[PDB]
């Protein structure tokens, strides 16, 4: 269950969007996960939810990583 | 091309007579239209079992998927039976939307 999950999230170009906005942010390192620990903990902080949490309920999208920086735009 | 071109009226053979009504039944007449066509953007399911996700097109490339959106289909569906009196029986169905 959480084998195929991960699988179709990690291969979500929104999934690397959302790394990449993290990592610009710094809410997660500059660097690919090397341990299955640090994979989770990526995982965790881009999605909002763990892979576990994500199979319980429906909702995916509400809980994407969003910046810290506050871009006042206008 | 589906809410014009696409009027389904035809004539069966009825193949049933264990019943009075059965034997007195010779054809039934199927016909139906649809309603409402829409196409959706491209979806996709991640847990297998949950909501639908929007599919973007590097992922369909990089999975061999298709980038195709949903097709809806609302049918309304008229059924008439004849019989060897000159009468005739209509039930009329209104399908709901469906992929």
């Amino acid at each position: 269950d959480t084998k195929v999950l991960l699988t179709e999230i990690l291969l979500d170009p929104m999934y690397d969007y959302a790394a990449t906005v993290a990592r610009i942010d710094g809410s997660i390192p500059m660097h690919k996960p090397r341990t299955p620990k640090e994979a989770e903990y990526e995982f965790k902080t881009v999605i909002g939810r763990t892979p576990a949490e994500l199979l319980s309920q429906k909702e995916f999208y509400d809980k994407i990583y969003t910046s810290k920086y506050r871009p006042d735009f206008t | 091309i589906v809410k014009q071109m696409f009027n389904v009226d035809i004539t069966y053979k009825d193949q049933r007579d264990h019943t009075e009504i059965d034997k007195l039944r010779e054809s039934v007449q199927i016909q139906f239209n649809f309603t409402d066509v829409n196409i959706e953007r491209p979806q996709h399911r991640n847990y297998s079992q949950g909501n639908k996700i929007n599919l973007l097109p590097n992922k369909a490339r990089l999975c061999g998927l298709s980038y195709s959106g949903p097709v809806n289909l609302a049918a309304e569906v008229i059924l008439t039976a004849h019989y060897s009196n000159g009468r005739q029986e209509v039930k009329r169905a209104s399908i709901p939307p469906f992929q």
